[PDB]
Protein backbone atom coordinates (compact mmCIF):
# COMPACT_ATOMS: atom_id res chain seq x y z
CA UNK A 1 0.00 0.00 0.00
CA UNK A 2 1.81 3.13 -1.38
CA UNK A 3 1.85 6.64 0.24
CA UNK A 4 2.80 9.74 -1.85
CA UNK A 5 5.05 12.32 -0.16
CA UNK A 6 6.63 15.76 -0.48
CA UNK A 7 9.87 15.72 1.61
CA UNK A 8 10.46 19.45 2.28
CA UNK A 9 13.45 21.44 3.65
CA UNK A 10 14.08 25.21 3.06
CA UNK A 11 13.33 25.70 -0.72
CA UNK A 12 13.78 21.93 -1.59
CA UNK A 13 10.77 19.60 -2.25
CA UNK A 14 11.34 15.88 -3.13
CA UNK A 15 8.35 14.06 -4.73
CA UNK A 16 8.55 10.30 -3.92
CA UNK A 17 6.37 7.34 -2.80
CA UNK A 18 6.95 4.64 -0.11
CA UNK A 19 5.05 1.66 1.43
CA UNK A 20 2.79 2.39 4.48
CA UNK A 21 4.78 -0.55 6.06
CA UNK A 22 8.22 1.06 5.22
CA UNK A 23 10.05 2.78 8.17
CA UNK A 24 11.15 6.42 8.89
CA UNK A 25 14.77 5.07 8.77
CA UNK A 26 14.11 3.57 5.28
CA UNK A 27 12.72 6.99 4.10
CA UNK A 28 15.98 8.62 5.39
CA UNK A 29 17.93 6.12 3.16
CA UNK A 30 15.80 7.41 0.20
CA UNK A 31 16.74 11.03 1.17
CA UNK A 32 20.47 10.02 1.51
CA UNK A 33 20.42 8.72 -2.12
CA UNK A 34 19.09 12.13 -3.37
CA UNK A 35 20.59 14.81 -1.00
CA UNK A 36 23.78 12.90 0.10
CA UNK A 37 23.29 13.20 3.92
CA UNK A 38 23.23 9.96 6.01
CA UNK A 39 20.20 9.02 8.20
CA UNK A 40 21.97 10.06 11.49
CA UNK A 41 22.34 13.60 9.94
CA UNK A 42 18.52 13.77 9.21
CA UNK A 43 15.37 14.52 11.25
CA UNK A 44 11.99 13.78 9.55
CA UNK A 45 8.78 15.48 10.82
CA UNK A 46 5.01 15.20 10.42
CA UNK A 47 4.10 18.88 11.12
CA UNK A 48 6.10 19.73 14.33
CA UNK A 49 6.28 16.03 15.53
CA UNK A 50 9.80 14.49 15.21
CA UNK A 51 9.43 10.93 13.76
CA UNK A 52 11.17 7.93 15.44
CA UNK A 53 13.37 5.87 12.98
CA UNK A 54 11.69 2.58 14.12
CA UNK A 55 8.04 3.59 13.31
CA UNK A 56 6.36 2.76 9.94
CA UNK A 57 4.93 5.68 7.85
CA UNK A 58 1.45 4.21 8.65
CA UNK A 59 2.19 4.43 12.43
CA UNK A 60 3.21 8.14 11.85
CA UNK A 61 -0.19 8.90 10.13
CA UNK A 62 0.83 8.60 6.42
CA UNK A 63 -2.02 6.49 4.88
CA UNK A 64 -3.30 6.07 1.26
CA UNK A 65 -6.31 8.34 2.19
CA UNK A 66 -4.08 11.23 3.53
CA UNK A 67 -1.04 10.75 1.15
CA UNK A 68 -2.47 10.49 -2.43
CA UNK A 69 -0.58 10.91 -5.75
CA UNK A 70 -2.73 14.03 -6.58
CA UNK A 71 -2.51 15.38 -2.95
CA UNK A 72 0.74 14.14 -1.30
CA UNK A 73 1.46 14.40 2.48
CA UNK A 74 4.34 16.70 3.62
CA UNK A 75 7.38 15.29 5.52
CA UNK A 76 9.62 18.00 7.07
CA UNK A 77 13.41 17.47 6.82
CA UNK A 78 16.17 19.06 8.97
CA UNK A 79 19.95 18.37 8.67
CA UNK A 80 22.53 18.03 11.50
CA UNK A 81 24.52 21.31 11.07
CA UNK A 82 27.23 20.44 13.68
CA UNK A 83 26.78 18.12 16.73
CA UNK A 84 23.20 19.67 16.83
CA UNK A 85 20.30 19.88 14.29
CA UNK A 86 19.25 23.07 12.44
CA UNK A 87 15.69 24.26 13.29
CA UNK A 88 13.04 22.72 10.96
CA UNK A 89 12.48 25.41 8.24
CA UNK A 90 10.18 24.96 5.18
CA UNK A 91 9.77 28.06 2.92
CA UNK A 92 6.09 28.39 1.92
CA UNK A 93 5.06 28.14 -1.78
CA UNK A 94 3.86 31.34 -3.55
CA UNK A 95 0.13 32.35 -3.33
CA UNK A 96 -2.42 32.51 -6.20
CA UNK A 97 -4.01 35.89 -7.09
CA UNK A 98 -7.57 36.95 -6.07
CA UNK A 99 -10.20 34.87 -7.98
CA UNK A 100 -11.33 36.91 -11.05
CA UNK A 101 -15.02 38.07 -11.13
CA UNK A 102 -16.04 35.76 -14.07
CA UNK A 103 -14.87 32.65 -12.04
CA UNK A 104 -17.18 33.37 -9.01
CA UNK A 105 -20.65 31.77 -8.56
CA UNK B 1 17.11 8.84 -11.42
CA UNK B 2 15.82 12.34 -10.40
CA UNK B 3 15.78 15.77 -12.14
CA UNK B 4 15.33 19.27 -10.61
CA UNK B 5 12.57 21.71 -11.75
CA UNK B 6 13.12 25.30 -10.43
CA UNK B 7 10.26 27.83 -10.03
CA UNK B 8 10.40 31.64 -10.60
CA UNK B 9 10.71 32.18 -6.77
CA UNK B 10 13.64 29.66 -6.57
CA UNK B 11 11.80 26.56 -5.16
CA UNK B 12 13.60 23.36 -6.27
CA UNK B 13 11.34 20.35 -7.11
CA UNK B 14 13.20 17.00 -7.26
CA UNK B 15 11.08 14.46 -9.25
CA UNK B 16 11.81 11.12 -11.01
CA UNK B 17 12.99 11.75 -14.62
CA UNK B 18 10.12 9.44 -15.84
CA UNK B 19 7.61 11.80 -14.06
CA UNK B 20 9.19 15.03 -15.52
CA UNK B 21 9.10 13.49 -19.09
CA UNK B 22 5.23 13.62 -18.75
CA UNK B 23 5.72 17.29 -19.92
CA UNK B 24 6.50 17.59 -23.69
CA UNK B 25 8.33 20.90 -22.96
CA UNK B 26 10.47 19.40 -20.11
CA UNK B 27 11.13 16.24 -22.25
CA UNK B 28 12.36 18.49 -25.16
CA UNK B 29 14.56 20.64 -22.84
CA UNK B 30 16.08 17.56 -21.06
CA UNK B 31 16.60 15.73 -24.45
CA UNK B 32 18.19 18.85 -26.04
CA UNK B 33 21.84 20.04 -26.08
CA UNK B 34 24.13 20.40 -22.98
CA UNK B 35 19.94 17.74 -14.80
CA UNK B 36 17.71 20.78 -14.09
CA UNK B 37 15.10 22.94 -15.86
CA UNK B 38 14.67 26.55 -14.63
CA UNK B 39 11.24 28.26 -15.24
CA UNK B 40 11.71 32.05 -14.82
CA UNK B 41 7.89 32.79 -14.89
CA UNK B 42 6.19 29.70 -13.30
CA UNK B 43 5.76 30.24 -9.53
CA UNK B 44 6.14 27.50 -6.85
CA UNK B 45 2.34 27.17 -6.10
CA UNK B 46 1.82 26.26 -9.84
CA UNK B 47 4.98 24.11 -10.40
CA UNK B 48 4.29 22.06 -7.18
CA UNK B 49 0.72 21.35 -8.51
CA UNK B 50 2.22 20.32 -11.94
CA UNK B 51 4.55 17.83 -10.10
CA UNK B 52 1.46 16.37 -8.29
CA UNK B 53 -0.11 15.91 -11.78
CA UNK B 54 3.06 13.99 -12.92
CA UNK B 55 2.75 11.65 -9.84
CA UNK B 56 -1.01 11.14 -10.58
CA UNK B 57 -0.41 10.50 -14.35
CA UNK B 58 2.37 7.89 -13.81
CA UNK B 59 0.43 6.16 -10.94
CA UNK B 60 -2.96 5.88 -12.76
CA UNK B 61 -1.91 5.51 -16.48
CA UNK B 62 -2.72 1.92 -17.74
CA UNK B 63 -4.47 1.20 -14.35
CA UNK B 64 -7.33 -1.41 -14.57
CA UNK B 65 -8.85 -0.03 -11.29
CA UNK B 66 -11.15 2.97 -10.56
CA UNK B 67 -9.02 6.19 -10.73
CA UNK B 68 -9.83 9.35 -8.73
CA UNK B 69 -10.60 12.82 -10.20
CA UNK B 70 -7.55 15.14 -10.44
CA UNK B 71 -8.68 18.02 -8.17
CA UNK B 72 -8.07 21.73 -9.12
CA UNK B 73 -9.03 24.61 -6.75
CA UNK B 74 -10.78 27.55 -8.51
CA UNK B 75 -7.97 29.90 -7.27
CA UNK B 76 -5.21 28.01 -9.26
CA UNK B 77 -7.31 26.80 -12.30
CA UNK B 78 -6.40 29.70 -14.72
CA UNK B 79 -2.64 29.74 -13.85
CA UNK B 80 -2.53 25.89 -14.02
CA UNK B 81 -4.29 25.92 -17.49
CA UNK B 82 -1.67 28.44 -18.77
CA UNK B 83 1.21 26.31 -17.28
CA UNK B 84 -0.28 22.98 -18.63
CA UNK B 85 -0.55 24.57 -22.13
CA UNK B 86 3.03 26.03 -21.86
CA UNK B 87 4.50 22.70 -20.54
CA UNK B 88 2.55 20.46 -23.04
CA UNK B 89 1.18 18.06 -20.35
CA UNK C 1 -52.16 -15.84 -57.97
CA UNK C 2 -49.54 -14.96 -55.24
CA UNK C 3 -49.35 -11.61 -57.20
CA UNK C 4 -53.03 -10.75 -56.31
CA UNK C 5 -52.55 -11.77 -52.60
CA UNK C 6 -49.30 -9.67 -52.40
CA UNK C 7 -51.19 -6.69 -53.98
CA UNK C 8 -53.97 -7.08 -51.30
CA UNK C 9 -51.31 -7.11 -48.50
CA UNK C 10 -49.75 -3.85 -49.87
CA UNK C 11 -53.18 -2.09 -50.00
CA UNK C 12 -54.12 -3.34 -46.48
CA UNK C 13 -50.78 -2.18 -44.95
CA UNK C 14 -50.84 1.26 -46.69
CA UNK C 15 -54.57 1.67 -45.68
CA UNK C 16 -53.53 0.97 -42.02
CA UNK C 17 -50.59 3.51 -42.06
CA UNK C 18 -52.79 6.24 -43.67
CA UNK C 19 -55.62 5.47 -41.13
CA UNK C 20 -53.10 5.98 -38.23
CA UNK C 21 -52.34 9.54 -39.59
CA UNK C 22 -56.10 10.16 -40.10
CA UNK C 23 -56.46 9.51 -43.88
CA UNK C 24 -58.77 6.90 -45.53
CA UNK C 25 -57.55 4.73 -48.47
CA UNK C 26 -60.60 4.97 -50.84
CA UNK C 27 -59.86 8.63 -51.87
CA UNK C 28 -56.30 7.58 -53.06
CA UNK C 29 -57.51 4.47 -55.05
CA UNK C 30 -54.74 -19.93 -50.33
CA UNK C 31 -52.91 -18.02 -47.51
CA UNK C 32 -54.61 -17.04 -44.20
CA UNK C 33 -55.08 -13.43 -45.45
CA UNK C 34 -56.76 -11.99 -42.28
CA UNK C 35 -53.92 -13.46 -40.09
CA UNK C 36 -51.15 -12.25 -42.53
CA UNK C 37 -52.63 -8.67 -42.71
CA UNK C 38 -52.90 -8.44 -38.86
CA UNK C 39 -49.32 -9.80 -38.31
CA UNK C 40 -47.94 -7.37 -40.98
CA UNK C 41 -49.78 -4.39 -39.34
CA UNK C 42 -48.40 -5.33 -35.85
CA UNK C 43 -44.88 -6.06 -37.27
CA UNK C 44 -44.87 -2.61 -39.01
CA UNK C 45 -45.87 -0.90 -35.70
CA UNK C 46 -43.05 -2.79 -33.84
CA UNK C 47 -40.50 -1.95 -36.62
CA UNK C 48 -41.39 1.82 -36.53
CA UNK C 49 -41.43 1.91 -32.65
CA UNK C 50 -38.24 -0.11 -31.90
CA UNK C 51 -36.02 -0.66 -35.02
CA UNK C 52 -36.34 1.93 -37.85
CA UNK C 53 -34.03 4.56 -36.18
CA UNK C 54 -31.25 1.88 -35.80
CA UNK C 55 -30.82 1.89 -39.66
CA UNK C 56 -30.10 4.47 -42.41
CA UNK C 57 -33.27 6.57 -43.14
CA UNK C 58 -34.26 5.56 -46.75
CA UNK C 59 -36.69 8.61 -46.96
CA UNK C 60 -33.46 10.76 -47.11
CA UNK C 61 -32.37 8.78 -50.28
CA UNK C 62 -35.73 8.93 -52.20
CA UNK C 63 -37.92 12.09 -52.55
CA UNK C 64 -40.81 10.95 -54.84
CA UNK C 65 -42.28 13.60 -57.22
CA UNK C 66 -44.68 13.04 -60.18
CA UNK C 67 -41.55 12.57 -62.44
CA UNK C 68 -39.82 9.90 -60.22
CA UNK C 69 -39.28 6.56 -62.11
CA UNK C 70 -39.94 3.07 -60.62
CA UNK C 71 -36.17 2.39 -61.19
CA UNK C 72 -35.29 5.06 -58.53
CA UNK C 73 -37.62 3.34 -55.97
CA UNK C 74 -36.21 -0.12 -56.93
CA UNK C 75 -32.57 1.12 -56.51
CA UNK C 76 -33.32 2.54 -53.00
CA UNK C 77 -35.29 -0.61 -51.93
CA UNK C 78 -32.34 -2.75 -53.29
CA UNK C 79 -30.17 -1.05 -50.53
CA UNK C 80 -32.64 -2.44 -47.91
CA UNK C 81 -31.98 -5.99 -49.29
CA UNK C 82 -28.21 -5.38 -49.99
CA UNK C 83 -27.26 -8.38 -47.71
CA UNK C 84 -30.26 -10.52 -48.84
CA UNK C 85 -33.91 -11.04 -47.76
CA UNK C 86 -35.29 -11.92 -44.31
CA UNK C 87 -38.79 -11.34 -42.75
CA UNK C 88 -37.49 -8.28 -40.80
CA UNK C 89 -36.26 -6.55 -44.00
CA UNK C 90 -39.63 -7.38 -45.70
CA UNK C 91 -41.41 -5.61 -42.76
CA UNK C 92 -38.98 -2.65 -43.19
CA UNK C 93 -39.94 -2.54 -46.94
CA UNK C 94 -43.70 -2.35 -46.04
CA UNK C 95 -42.97 0.36 -43.37
CA UNK C 96 -40.87 2.30 -45.98
CA UNK C 97 -43.79 2.27 -48.49
CA UNK C 98 -46.11 3.46 -45.67
CA UNK C 99 -43.74 6.39 -44.83
CA UNK C 100 -43.53 7.32 -48.59
CA UNK C 101 -47.40 7.36 -48.84
CA UNK C 102 -47.76 9.54 -45.66
CA UNK C 103 -44.99 11.93 -46.93
CA UNK C 104 -46.76 12.17 -50.37
CA UNK C 105 -50.08 13.16 -48.65
CA UNK C 106 -48.17 15.69 -46.40
CA UNK C 107 -46.60 17.31 -49.57
CA UNK C 108 -50.04 17.46 -51.37
CA UNK C 109 -49.06 14.77 -53.97
CA UNK C 110 -52.00 12.39 -53.20
CA UNK C 111 -51.68 10.88 -56.78
CA UNK C 112 -48.39 9.17 -55.69
CA UNK C 113 -50.19 6.95 -53.05
CA UNK C 114 -51.73 4.63 -55.74
CA UNK C 115 -48.39 4.74 -57.69
CA UNK C 116 -46.32 3.76 -54.56
CA UNK C 117 -48.80 0.83 -53.98
CA UNK C 118 -48.21 -0.34 -57.63
CA UNK C 119 -44.39 0.05 -57.19
CA UNK C 120 -44.46 -2.05 -53.96
CA UNK C 121 -46.54 -4.82 -55.67
CA UNK C 122 -44.03 -4.88 -58.61
CA UNK C 123 -41.00 -5.07 -56.24
CA UNK C 124 -42.73 -7.84 -54.16
CA UNK C 125 -43.55 -9.92 -57.32
CA UNK C 126 -40.08 -9.43 -58.98
CA UNK C 127 -37.66 -9.46 -55.97
CA UNK C 128 -39.33 -11.01 -52.85
CA UNK C 129 -42.00 -13.66 -53.83
CA UNK C 130 -39.29 -16.24 -54.85
CA UNK C 131 -37.67 -15.85 -51.36
CA UNK C 132 -41.15 -16.05 -49.69
CA UNK C 133 -41.93 -19.31 -51.65
CA UNK C 134 -38.52 -20.69 -50.42
CA UNK C 135 -38.96 -19.62 -46.73
CA UNK C 136 -42.32 -21.17 -45.67
CA UNK C 137 -44.59 -18.51 -47.28
CA UNK C 138 -46.70 -15.88 -45.44
CA UNK C 139 -47.93 -18.86 -43.27
CA UNK C 140 -44.42 -19.01 -41.67
CA UNK C 141 -44.33 -15.16 -41.38
CA UNK C 142 -47.55 -15.42 -39.22
CA UNK C 143 -45.97 -18.25 -37.08
CA UNK C 144 -42.83 -16.10 -36.38
CA UNK C 145 -44.35 -12.53 -36.18
CA UNK C 146 -48.10 -13.10 -35.41
CA UNK C 147 -49.71 -12.89 -31.90
CA UNK D 1 -20.59 3.29 -48.09
CA UNK D 2 -21.08 1.78 -44.56
CA UNK D 3 -19.25 3.82 -41.85
CA UNK D 4 -16.16 1.97 -40.45
CA UNK D 5 -17.37 2.55 -36.82
CA UNK D 6 -20.88 0.98 -36.56
CA UNK D 7 -22.71 -1.82 -34.71
CA UNK D 8 -23.10 -5.14 -36.64
CA UNK D 9 -26.72 -6.44 -36.72
CA UNK D 10 -25.59 -9.82 -35.21
CA UNK D 11 -29.09 -10.43 -33.63
CA UNK D 12 -26.98 -12.49 -31.08
CA UNK D 13 -27.95 -11.49 -27.49
CA UNK D 14 -25.17 -10.45 -25.03
CA UNK D 15 -25.98 -9.57 -21.37
CA UNK D 16 -23.74 -6.62 -20.26
CA UNK D 17 -23.20 -4.86 -16.92
CA UNK D 18 -22.59 -1.11 -17.31
CA UNK D 19 -20.55 -0.41 -14.12
CA UNK D 20 -19.97 3.35 -13.53
CA UNK D 21 -16.64 3.39 -11.55
CA UNK D 22 -16.32 7.19 -12.16
CA UNK D 23 -17.56 10.23 -10.16
CA UNK D 24 -19.38 11.49 -13.33
CA UNK D 25 -23.02 10.90 -14.37
CA UNK D 26 -22.48 8.67 -17.47
CA UNK D 27 -24.30 8.92 -20.84
CA UNK D 28 -23.95 5.59 -22.71
CA UNK D 29 -23.86 6.13 -26.52
CA UNK D 30 -24.73 3.29 -28.95
CA UNK D 31 -23.45 3.43 -32.57
CA UNK D 32 -26.42 2.20 -34.68
CA UNK D 33 -26.15 -0.04 -37.81
CA UNK D 34 -25.25 3.08 -39.89
CA UNK D 35 -22.71 4.43 -37.30
CA UNK D 36 -25.04 7.19 -35.94
CA UNK D 37 -24.48 7.82 -32.18
CA UNK D 38 -27.74 7.21 -30.17
CA UNK D 39 -27.91 8.27 -26.48
CA UNK D 40 -29.19 5.78 -23.83
CA UNK D 41 -30.31 6.52 -20.24
CA UNK D 42 -27.74 7.89 -17.74
CA UNK D 43 -25.89 5.96 -14.95
CA UNK D 44 -25.25 7.83 -11.65
CA UNK D 45 -21.73 7.50 -10.11
CA UNK D 46 -20.92 4.12 -8.45
CA UNK D 47 -24.03 2.37 -9.90
CA UNK D 48 -24.20 -0.80 -12.06
CA UNK D 49 -27.05 -1.87 -14.42
CA UNK D 50 -27.58 -5.23 -16.23
CA UNK D 51 -28.54 -4.35 -19.87
CA UNK D 52 -29.55 -6.32 -23.02
CA UNK D 53 -27.06 -5.74 -25.90
CA UNK D 54 -25.74 -7.86 -28.83
CA UNK D 55 -22.42 -9.29 -30.08
CA UNK D 56 -20.47 -6.79 -32.27
CA UNK D 57 -22.43 -3.71 -31.03
CA UNK D 58 -20.26 -0.57 -30.42
CA UNK D 59 -20.65 1.67 -27.29
CA UNK D 60 -18.98 4.96 -26.14
CA UNK D 61 -19.38 6.58 -22.66
CA UNK D 62 -19.45 10.36 -21.94
CA UNK D 63 -20.02 12.70 -18.97
CA UNK D 64 -23.84 13.29 -19.28
CA UNK D 65 -23.44 17.04 -18.44
CA UNK D 66 -20.09 18.14 -20.01
CA UNK D 67 -19.61 15.44 -22.77
CA UNK D 68 -16.05 14.67 -21.48
CA UNK D 69 -14.92 11.29 -22.92
CA UNK D 70 -14.70 8.33 -20.48
CA UNK D 71 -12.95 4.92 -20.73
CA UNK D 72 -14.62 1.46 -20.72
CA UNK D 73 -12.29 -1.50 -19.87
CA UNK D 74 -9.42 1.07 -20.27
CA UNK D 75 -10.31 1.96 -23.94
CA UNK D 76 -12.72 4.33 -25.81
CA UNK D 77 -14.97 1.68 -27.53
CA UNK D 78 -16.80 -1.27 -25.87
CA UNK D 79 -17.90 -4.27 -28.04
CA UNK D 80 -19.97 -7.03 -26.33
CA UNK D 81 -18.83 -10.66 -27.02
CA UNK D 82 -20.91 -13.86 -26.40
CA UNK D 83 -21.53 -14.64 -22.66
CA UNK D 84 -19.35 -17.66 -21.56
CA UNK D 85 -20.90 -19.93 -18.83
CA UNK D 86 -23.92 -17.52 -18.67
CA UNK D 87 -21.82 -14.75 -16.97
CA UNK D 88 -22.48 -11.14 -18.14
CA UNK D 89 -19.77 -9.03 -19.92
CA UNK D 90 -18.48 -6.23 -17.61
CA UNK D 91 -18.24 -2.69 -19.10
CA UNK D 92 -16.10 -1.00 -16.38
CA UNK D 93 -16.54 2.78 -17.00
CA UNK D 94 -13.72 4.93 -15.51
CA UNK D 95 -12.11 8.39 -15.83
CA UNK D 96 -9.29 8.50 -18.37
CA UNK D 97 -6.07 10.14 -17.12
CA UNK D 98 -6.90 13.45 -18.90
CA UNK D 99 -3.91 15.63 -19.94
CA UNK D 100 -3.41 18.36 -17.29
CA UNK D 101 -4.44 20.87 -20.04
CA UNK D 102 -7.77 19.04 -20.77
CA UNK D 103 -8.45 18.66 -16.99
CA UNK D 104 -7.79 22.44 -16.51
CA UNK D 105 -10.15 23.23 -19.48
CA UNK D 106 -12.84 21.00 -17.81
CA UNK D 107 -12.52 22.90 -14.47
CA UNK D 108 -12.48 26.43 -16.07
CA UNK D 109 -15.55 25.47 -18.22
CA UNK D 110 -17.28 24.31 -14.95
CA UNK D 111 -16.55 27.68 -13.16
CA UNK D 112 -17.21 30.19 -16.02
CA UNK D 113 -20.49 30.97 -17.89
CA UNK D 114 -19.97 30.19 -21.63
CA UNK D 115 -20.68 33.90 -22.51
CA UNK D 116 -17.74 34.86 -20.15
CA UNK D 117 -15.03 32.56 -21.69
CA UNK D 118 -14.19 35.48 -24.07
CA UNK D 119 -13.63 37.80 -21.00
CA UNK D 120 -10.96 35.53 -19.37
CA UNK D 121 -7.47 37.17 -19.33
CA UNK D 122 -5.91 34.37 -21.51
CA UNK D 123 -4.45 34.20 -25.06
CA UNK D 124 -7.01 33.68 -27.87
CA UNK D 125 -5.79 30.08 -28.59
CA UNK D 126 -6.75 29.08 -24.96
CA UNK D 127 -10.18 30.83 -25.27
CA UNK D 128 -10.68 28.74 -28.49
CA UNK D 129 -9.60 25.56 -26.57
CA UNK D 130 -12.31 26.31 -23.88
CA UNK D 131 -14.95 26.92 -26.62
CA UNK D 132 -14.09 23.67 -28.50
CA UNK D 133 -16.07 21.42 -26.06
CA UNK D 134 -15.51 17.63 -26.20
CA UNK D 135 -18.09 15.73 -28.34
CA UNK D 136 -18.65 12.15 -29.69
CA UNK D 137 -18.48 13.37 -33.37
CA UNK D 138 -14.87 14.70 -32.94
CA UNK D 139 -13.76 11.41 -31.23
CA UNK D 140 -15.44 9.16 -33.90
CA UNK D 141 -13.54 11.12 -36.67
CA UNK D 142 -10.21 10.52 -34.80
CA UNK D 143 -11.03 6.81 -34.02
CA UNK D 144 -12.08 6.29 -37.72
CA UNK D 145 -8.73 7.87 -38.89
CA UNK D 146 -6.77 5.69 -36.35
CA UNK D 147 -8.42 2.46 -37.72
CA UNK D 148 -7.96 3.60 -41.42
CA UNK D 149 -4.19 4.12 -40.65
CA UNK D 150 -4.24 0.60 -39.00
CA UNK D 151 -6.39 -1.15 -41.73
Amino acid sequence: MDVFLMIRRHKTTIFTDAKESSTVFELKRIVEGILKRPPDEQRLYKDDQLLDDGKTLGECGFTSQTARPQAPATVGLAFRADDTFEALCIEPFSSPPELPDVMKP
Amino acid sequence: MYVKLISSDGHEFIVKREHALTSGTIKAMLSGPGNEVNFREIPSHVLSKVCMYFTYKVRYTNSSTEIPEFPIAPEIALELLMAANFLDC
Amino acid sequence: AMSQSNRELVVDFLSYKLSQKGYSWSQFSVIPMAAVKQALREAGDEFELRYRRAFSDLTSQLHITPGTAYQSFEQVVNELFRDGVNWGRIVAFFSFGGALCVESVDKEMQVLVSRIAAWMATYLNDHLEPWIQENGGWDTFVELYGN
Amino acid sequence: PRPVLRSVNSREPSQVIFCNRSPRVVLPVWLNFDGEPQPYPTLPPGTGRRIHSYRGHLWLFRDAGTHDGLLVNQTELFVPSLNVDGQPIFANITLPVYTLKERCLQVVRSLVKPENYRRLDIVRSLYEDLEDHPNVQKDLERLTQERIAHQ
